[PDB]
């Protein structure tokens, strides 16, 4: 949660829109929208039947931290 | 077989309900405990625990049936009254084609009045996915005047139905002989309860079939169309729309069914412009329907030495290997409720997945192929109550092997024989899991591998590296070419799902055939595996109930304990109760799997609105290229299409947002439940009675965390409600806003 | 296990619901027992000889030059199931008539079930000095009384079973004339007398084949 | 065997057998089974009686002076143009109404829960008055005429109002569904009825008329 | 009716009949009165 408001806040704060965030951190519809939904674009596209390019094995990772999430449970 | 009930056996009176717990001796004494209550609630439907006493066990279980088809007419008739009262059900009658469905109102109270979306016919609502309006399309109402007296009916049969439940507990309580004639309950279920159901259904769409195919579709007003009785009294009516008709019912005496072939029709398929299927092919297969299920509730010996009965079948079937088999299951059934409710429910959820797979590529109604969203709810709500009565069925296996039974009765070589190799089967499962999970997850992996090393050329794709199924194309081209070829009297084939031919309904496609390609090979793969994953839980935990081959004494401690000790390294989940706690997980995953599979499929390859020059789909056939990688699930499935689901606040579809939340939030603390334990708990509630006790406050009851046991049920309550409550708000936000 | 004893007893029950093994316990209970079935179909009996001549009198009265062709109706088209026919000139409709008769009939009947339930009941509380005629008899299917038998053929207990096989049989035979009627009129549409009259004017012609 | 009952044959229940005034044995769901809840509700359906007796009985007179010929409004909608043109607001008048019926409503319930309660002498020191002579029939100011002091003859009188006050309270019904179909005076339904019993009812919107 | 009175402590009473008070008061108080989010002063 602290690394979620810290990351989120200056998230909002370099794209010079804090109202963002002033707007969109009152409820949890905003933190699953506007954060998780929102800044994964290139996670999701880190490697496709297009093209890969630098951010694919950062994808595979994300995945891989998923992988090992899920043998926690 | 004859009637054996009993007068007054036990007095209507108000008494036994100001003391919770009589039918448990042990919970009568009186609640010194908070864990009273859940036992209470956990155990008064365990009739076989209240008393040893078969016969009221059976009258017990005979009386419930009634309470429940109480609530179920009750819930029939709410649905008719709430389309009767308030709803669109006229204007969508008018114009089915672009109004949709609304049965429900809010009230205007915080706002939630946004909830009534506006859904045309001079009337706003809740639109309804359920698929009722379809559904009375094809009994020709004409106006809400109807709907009322129907579900005026239907409250009068439930009120009579838990009339005659109370009556056959308290006043015409029967006896056990009475309920063991299974020759009776067989050939009055088999016969009369569906031969004649199906043959007075038959007969009911014969002569309903007027408005339906020929005025409904007519462009006549519902208004403007003669009501039923005047079209089922007047001859001249019947001769003018069905040539067929005031023949004078010749054909049918002497049997010279020649003439009847306006309202007894074979066609198969359906019209691009109609939408909908017919009501002759519906009503000729009700005949064969009750025909069949007539002559076959006939096969059994009774009374007048004409046929054969149950007992000497079973005798009469015996082989080399196993020998002597077969010999009590007539009194494994009789004896016990259990048995008969596990056989049940075995193959009762899978009909009801099998029901999903014939409505989602079958759809038996008019104006629905186009409504893309009650498909999908219709499919996943079978699928998900197939998937819960198969682990219920797995449970009470198990539940009849541990009260209800004894191998010296109810003794036989199949059972005992299946049970001296208990343990190879579970091996070999094991390892067979251990083959699936390592050849049809682990190509997720490598095709991720492969994408991500910079090597498109060598990821599996239906371009690079083909890896499709053809036996199911076989099946498909067996299909295909079985009219003309091996069904000459057919027309079409058995879906359009293979067999070309692009049927749309205004731009929307209603129907498109359906590819099978290294995607599908792929999930149909997964698919087995979670299956047999799931099978292998329930099966181990069935079997190691009665015995295994660490704790001996395993039946003494009975069907639900969470485990006997810490000893040998630890025992933890070995009851079948936390088999089935397990297999409901691995049902959860496979049938979401499997609706995922479903959702994406039609999304992408299916639907769509077909313009000037061909269909142009929903999703840009985005399927064929993302099911083969892990990545792609989230890549243009999970991802794309949650747009709706947290972007819906703006609409009347802002509630399918907040239950999505909620059930996020609810599968978390269903989470909290299973990882944690009772110790810290009970130790926290000590401090907390401490805190209590200061300000002489505390409870006379003593405050007790959940049992073990009721801390897994839970868990699994919380994590199954969270997850198919996610679900669930996605499928059904996502295919409101593309239809 | 039919001894015979009862008036109309022949042995024929297939179905064996007669029987004293069914409805083991004793109280109010169900309606599966010697003591309601043997009743209701005297009942239904009387009824149906009631209603079998009901049904055919009218019709066959007003062939003959008696009655005026203009009440003579069918029994299907005088204004019970008003779709086929309602009979216009009463001195009051249908739904007048038929509260009338849901009075009626429910006194009647209401003040037969209490003896039933309670013998002789009704002639104990005073009921507009009509209680001496409702005292009732040992066997409820027969009260009999003042009023009900104002006068008495049955003296002697032999020429009563007699009487009362008599009755049976006549009860029983309307009540599969009464079944006649119905499904008789589904399909031919018309008056019961007047297929007497169709088919003996050509038997085959109009016999139950074609 | 000793009282004429209300279903001829049926056994009365064991709670009540000729104490009550208009007693027949008519009860069902088990109400006022116990003392206390059979005090309440005999005194409960007493007022219903004594409230529906006065509302029929000023309803018939205002009918039937409007009929031949008074100024009166009917039963219904009498409320609403008679305060049009009054001087007394709403609300100022509802007001004054209950606070005139708090009081001695109260004073109602108190000598129900303690009789002879009300006869301390503490209200203008009337201590022979306001005295409960029984559950529901209290006596000495509100009998002037001295037509209670006989219990042979009283007995007798009292077993009466309970049956004129029940036949009050069904024409009030008749009052309410005899209005909602035909829209029109009490009065005007029976003339229309005794002039032509074939303008009787089931011919408006009784029953349902779909064909 | 005594069994019935008794009967009616229980979870089908208050807990029902409590909560369906509440839930109708705040419901009448949020309809009278359409959206409050401040007190008067
Ligand atoms: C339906 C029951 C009903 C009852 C119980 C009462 C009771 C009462 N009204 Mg009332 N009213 C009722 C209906 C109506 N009133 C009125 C119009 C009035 C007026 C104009 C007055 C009363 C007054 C009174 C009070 C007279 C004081 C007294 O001791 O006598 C009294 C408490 C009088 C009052 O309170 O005077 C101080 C008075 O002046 N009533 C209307 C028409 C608007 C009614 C219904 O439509
Ligand atoms: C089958 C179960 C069922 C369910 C889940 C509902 C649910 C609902 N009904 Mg309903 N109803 C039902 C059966 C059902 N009804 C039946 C069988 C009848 C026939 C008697 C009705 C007749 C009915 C009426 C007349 C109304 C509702 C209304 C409502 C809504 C108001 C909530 C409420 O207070 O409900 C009930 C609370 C406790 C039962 C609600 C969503 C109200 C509505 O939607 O406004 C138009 C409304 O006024 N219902
Ligand atoms: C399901 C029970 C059922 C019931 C209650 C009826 C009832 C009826 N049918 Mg029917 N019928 C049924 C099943 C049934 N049918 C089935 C399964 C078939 C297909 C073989 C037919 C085919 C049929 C024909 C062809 C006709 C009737 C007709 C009739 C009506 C008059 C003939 C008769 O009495 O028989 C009658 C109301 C006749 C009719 O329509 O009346 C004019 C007529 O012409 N039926
Ligand atoms: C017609 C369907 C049906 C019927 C009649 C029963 C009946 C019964 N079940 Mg069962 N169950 C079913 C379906 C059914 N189940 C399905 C589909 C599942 C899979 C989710 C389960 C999973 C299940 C479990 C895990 C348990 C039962 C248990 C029980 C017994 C006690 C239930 C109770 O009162 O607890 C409380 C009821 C509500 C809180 C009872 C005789 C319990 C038992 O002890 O078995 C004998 C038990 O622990 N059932
Ligand atoms: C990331 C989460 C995760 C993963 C990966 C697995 C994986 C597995 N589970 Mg498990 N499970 C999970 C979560 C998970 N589970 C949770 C949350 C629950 C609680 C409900 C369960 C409950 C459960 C049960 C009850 C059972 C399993 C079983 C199994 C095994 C089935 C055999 C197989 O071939 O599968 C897949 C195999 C693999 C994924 C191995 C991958 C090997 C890598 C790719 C190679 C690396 C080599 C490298 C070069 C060095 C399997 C290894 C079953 C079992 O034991 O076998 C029958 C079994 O009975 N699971
Ligand atoms: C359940 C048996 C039954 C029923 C329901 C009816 C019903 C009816 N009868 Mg009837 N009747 C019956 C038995 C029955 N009858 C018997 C057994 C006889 C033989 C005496 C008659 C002789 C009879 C005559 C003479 C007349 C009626 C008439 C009538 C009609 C007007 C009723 C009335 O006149 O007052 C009415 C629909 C009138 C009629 O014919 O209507 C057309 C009339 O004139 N009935
Ligand atoms: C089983 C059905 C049924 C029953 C039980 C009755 C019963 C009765 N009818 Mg009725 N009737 C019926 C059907 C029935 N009717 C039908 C279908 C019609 C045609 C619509 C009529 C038309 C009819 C008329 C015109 C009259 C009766 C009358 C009567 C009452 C007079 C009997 C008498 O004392 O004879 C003498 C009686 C209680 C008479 C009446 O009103 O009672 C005073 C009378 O005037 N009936
Ligand atoms: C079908 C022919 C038939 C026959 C032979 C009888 C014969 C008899 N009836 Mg019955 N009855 C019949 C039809 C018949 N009834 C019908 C159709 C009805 C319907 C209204 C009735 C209604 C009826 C009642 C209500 C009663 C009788 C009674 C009697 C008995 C007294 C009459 C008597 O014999 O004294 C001589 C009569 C001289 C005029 C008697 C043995 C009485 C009885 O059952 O006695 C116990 C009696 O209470 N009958
Ligand atoms: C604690 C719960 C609660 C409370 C305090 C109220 C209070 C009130 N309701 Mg309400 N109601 C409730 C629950 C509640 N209701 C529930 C659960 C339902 C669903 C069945 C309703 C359905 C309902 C309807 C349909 C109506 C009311 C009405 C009223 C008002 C009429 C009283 C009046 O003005 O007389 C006088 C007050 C002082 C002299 C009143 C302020 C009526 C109204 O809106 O007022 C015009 C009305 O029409 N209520
Ligand atoms: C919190 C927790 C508990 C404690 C669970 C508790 C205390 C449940 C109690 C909550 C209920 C809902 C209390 C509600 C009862 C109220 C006092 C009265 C009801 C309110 C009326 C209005 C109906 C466990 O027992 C447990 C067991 C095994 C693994 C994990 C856990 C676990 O995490
Ligand atoms: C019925 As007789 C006694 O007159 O024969
Ligand atoms: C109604 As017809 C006489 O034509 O069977």
């Amino acid at each position: 949660w602290v690394t979620f408001y810290w990351h989120w806040k200056h998230l909002t704060l370099w794209q010079g829109n804090v109202s963002q965030f002033d707007e969109s951190s009152t409820y949890l519809m905003g933190w699953l929208r506007d954060y998780l939904w929102l800044n994964s674009s290139q996670l999701i596209n880190g490697y496709n039947p297009f093209g890969m390019n630098s951010l694919s094995v950062w994808a595979w990772t994300f995945l891989f931290g998923h992988l090992v999430y899920a043998t926690g449970f | 077989v004859k009637i054996a009930v009993d007068r007054n056996p036990v007095e209507t009176n108000f008494e036994k309900w100001a003391k919770p717990g009589h039918f448990s001796r042990a919970l009568a004494k009186g609640p010194n405990t908070t864990t009273w209550i859940w036992n209470l609630h956990a155990d008064a439907h365990d009739f076989d625990n209240h008393t040893s006493d078969l016969e009221e066990i059976s009258r017990k279980v005979f009386s419930a049936h009634f309470g429940q088809l109480g609530i179920i007419l009750i819930w029939l008739s709410g649905m008719y009254f709430h389309g009767a009262r308030f709803s669109n059900y006229e204007g969508w009658l008018s114009d089915p084609t672009h109004i949709k469905p609304s049965a429900q109102v809010v009230w205007p109270i915080v706002g939630q009045e946004i909830l009534n979306g506006d859904v045309g016919g001079g009337f706003q609502g809740i639109q309804i996915t359920s698929g009722f309006f379809q559904l009375w399309r094809a009994s020709g109402i004409t106006s809400e005047l109807q709907l009322y007296s129907t579900a005026i009916g239907g409250l009068v049969l439930a009120a009579a139905c838990f009339f005659a439940g109370w009556f056959h507990y308290h006043k015409a309580a029967p006896k056990l002989e009475w309920f063991q004639n299974v020759e009776s309950m067989l050939n009055h279920h088999l016969a009369g309860l569906l031969g004649l159901g199906s043959l007075a259904w038959a007969g009911h769409q014969i002569h309903v079939s007027l408005p339906v195919n020929k005025l409904l579709d007519a462009g006549v007003d519902p208004k403007e169309i003669p009501l039923p009785h005047e079209f089922l009294l007047n001859q001249s009516i019947i001769a003018d729309l069905y040539p067929s008709f005031s023949k004078g019912l010749a054909p049918f005496f002497t049997l010279n069914w020649a003439e009847y072939s306006d309202f007894l029709t074979f066609k198969g398929g359906l019209n691009p412009v109609t939408g909908g299927l017919w009501l002759s092919d519906t009503a000729h297969h009700h005949l064969a329907i009750a025909v069949l299920f007539l002559v076959a509730g006939h096969q059994y010996r009774t009374n007048w030495g004409i046929g054969h009965s149950i007992k000497d079948i079973l005798e009469s079937h015996k082989g080399p290997f196993t020998g002597n088999g077969h010999a009590g299951l007539y009194e494994i059934l009789t004896t016990s409720w259990h048995a008969q409710l596990a056989i049940n429910l075995a193959l009762f959820g899978s009909l009801s997945i099998i029901v999903a797979h014939h409505m989602y590529a079958m759809p038996p109604y008019p104006y629905l192929a186009t409504d893309y969203g009650t498909q999908l709810s219709l499919f996943t709500h079978h699928m998900w109550i197939g998937g819960f009565c198969v682990v219920g069925a797995g449970a009470h296996a198990a539940i009849f092997m541990v009260r209800d039974y004894d191998p010296t009765n109810n003794y036989n070589n199949l059972l005992d024989r299946v049970i001296r190799h208990r343990d190879a089967i579970i091996s070999h499962l094991n390892w067979v899991s251990i083959f699936l999970g390592f050849h049809s997850f682990g190509l997720y992996i490598h095709n991720d591998t492969m994408s991500a090393l910079g090597r498109p050329q060598d990821m599996f794709s239906d371009t690079a590296i083909q890896l499709q199924p053809v036996f199911a194309q076989w099946i498909q081209n067996t299909h295909f070419t079985a009219p003309q070829l091996t069904a000459p009297n057919a027309l079409a084939a058995t879906s359009l799902t293979w067999g070309g031919d692009v049927v749309a309904v205004g731009g929307k496609v209603a129907m498109m055939p359906i590819a099978l390609g290294t995607s599908d090979f792929l999930v149909h793969h997964i698919h087995a595996f979670t299956i047999h994953v799931t099978v292998l839980i329930l099966l181990k935990g069935v079997l190691f109930a009665r015995s295994s081959r660490l704790i001996p004494d395993k039946a003494n401690l009975g069907f639900r304990f969470p485990c006997d000790g810490p000893g040998r390294g630890g025992t933890c989940q070995v009851s079948a109760w936390d088999h089935v706690f397990l297999g409901l997980f691995w049902m959860y995953n496979s049938l979401s799997i499997v609706i995922f599979h479903f959702s994406w499929k039609m999304q992408s390859d299916v639907w769509g609105t077909v313009t000037d020059s061909g269909v142009s789909h929903i999703t840009g056939g985005n399927f064929a290229q993302s099911a083969n990688t892990i990545n792609g699930w989230l890549r243009d499935f999970l991802w794309a299409q949650s747009s709706q689901v947290i972007q819906s606040y703006g609409s009347a579809l802002s509630a399918y947002g907040l239950m999505f939340l909620g059930a996020h939030f609810v599968w978390a603390f269903s989470l909290m439940f299973l990882f944690s334990g009772r110790g810290y708990w009970q130790e926290l509630i000590e401090s907390i009675v401490w805190a209590h006790n200061k300000l002489r406050v505390a409870p006379s009851i003593q405050p007790r965390a959940l049992s073990i046991t009721q801390g897994r049920a839970v868990g699994v309550a919380h994590y199954l409600l969270g997850g198919i409550a996610t679900t669930w708000s996605f499928f059904l936000a996502r295919i409101i806003a593309v239809g | 296990y039919l001894d015979g004893t009862l008036p109309g007893d022949y042995g024929f029950d297939p179905l064996g619901l007669l029987d004293p093994t069914v409805s083991n316990g004793q109280g109010a209970g169900g309606f599966v027992n010697p003591r309601w079935l043997q009743y209701s179909e005297v009942i239904h009996a009387r009824w149906a000889m009631l209603g079998a001549a009901g049904c055919i009198a009218p019709e066959i009265l007003g062939k003959a030059g008696v009655i005026p062709a203009e009440t003579a109706v069918d029994w299907f088209r005088t204004g019970v199931i008003p779709p086929a026919g309602v009979y216009k000139d009463f001195w009051a409709d249908p739904f007048t008539l038929f509260f009338i008769e849901v009075v009626a009939i429910q006194f009647a009947e209401l003040k037969r079930l209490q003896d039933y339930k309670n013998p002789g009941s009704q002639s104990r509380q005073y009921f507009l000095g009509l209680e001496g005629l409702f005292k009732g008899s040992d066997n409820p299917a027969y009260p009999g009384g003042p009023f009900f038998n104002f006068a008495n053929f049955g003296k002697t207990e032999a020429e009563m079973k007699k009487l009362k096989l008599n009755e049976i049989k006549n009860g029983r035979l309307a009540m599969l004339a009464m079944f006649g009627y119905g499904a008789q009129a589904v399909i031919t549409g018309d008056g019961p007398f007047d297929n007497l009259l169709a088919h003996l004017a050509d038997p085959t012609g109009a016999n139950l084949i074609t | 065997a000793d009282r004429p009952l209300w279903s001829p044959g049926s056994e009365p229940p064991a709670w009540l057998d000729g104490s009550l005034a208009g007693d027949y044995g008519f009860d069902p769901l088990h109400l006022s089974e116990e003392p206390e809840m059979r005090k309440w509700m005999v005194q409960a359906e007493l007022v219903h009686c004594r409230w529906a007796m006065l509302g029929v009985a000023g309803i018939l007179f205002t009918s039937i002076g409007a009929k031949a010929g008074g100024n009166f409004p009917d039963w219904y909608d009498a409320g609403k143009e008679l305060q049009k043109n009054s001087d007394i607001p709403l609300g100022s008048l509802i007001f004054t109404e209950l606070l005139l019926f708090g009081w001695v409503e109260t004073k109602r319930l108190y000598d129900l829960r303690n009789p002879g309660s009300q006869g301390d002498g503490s209200f203008l020191g009337i201590t022979d008055g306001l005295k409960g002579k029984e559950n529901g029939y209290p006596g000495g100011l509100f009998d002037p005429m001295g037509m209670s002091k006989n219990e042979a003859s009283f007995k007798e009188a009292k077993q009466k109002e309970v049956k004129n006050g029940r036949l009050a309270m069904l024409a009030f019904v008749g009052f309410i569904a005899q209005h909602h179909a035909t829209h029109k005076s009490p009065i005007d339904n029976l003339l229309d009825h005794v002039a032509d019993p074939f303008h009787v009812t089931f011919a408006t919107n009784g029953v349902s008329i779909p064909h | 009716m005594k069994d019935f009175t008794t009967y009616l402590s229980t979870a089908p009473v208050v807990g029902l009949g409590w909560a369906i008070f509440t839930s109708g008061l705040l419901i009448e108080i949020n309809r009278f009165f359409p959206d409050p989010l401040v007190f008067s002063f």
